[PDB]
């Protein structure tokens, strides 16, 4: 049994670890152009801010699925029941 | 001479050289454009 549980801890670290790596790089690319838009069009920043949140939900779509599955593997491991 | 009025033509001398919140997008470069605008401005004051 130990190899299934030990490899599951690494599966969990890969699910949220790669998600953290991609969302932090993705929000640096996205947020960097938001500050530039706010500097070029200061009176339009309220619109640019609203447009940014539409992309934030799409940028976090697959990453939150990984976080949900990672918590599922830690408190209700679906592999330990497979003998 | 400057056209002060129908009865007055004031002779004058003025120096050609040397001479808000938001900012412009520059194509190709700002320096490239400043060099072009300054010649158009001096040739304009001479025609005036």
């Amino acid at each position: 049994m130990e190899t299934v549980v030990g490899l599951t801890a690494i599966a969990v670290a890969l699910l949220i670890g790669l998600g953290a790596l991609g969302t932090a790089i993705g929000f640096g690319l996205l947020g960097g152009k938001f500050l530039e838009g706010a500097a070029r069009q200061p009176e339009m920043v309220p619109m640019l801010q609203v447009k940014m949140f539409i992309v934030a939900g799409l940028l976090d779509a697959v990453t939150m699925i990984g976080v949900g599955i990672a918590l599922f593997f830690t408190f209700a491991n679906p592999f330990v029941g497979q003998i | 001479n400057k056209f002060v009025n129908t009865m007055t033509q004031k002779p004058t001398v003025e120096q050609l050289i040397p001479l808000h919140h938001w900012d412009y997008l520059y194509e190709p470069d700002a320096k490239s454009l400043l060099d072009g605008l300054l010649v158009r401005y001096v040739e304009s004051q001479v025609y005036q």
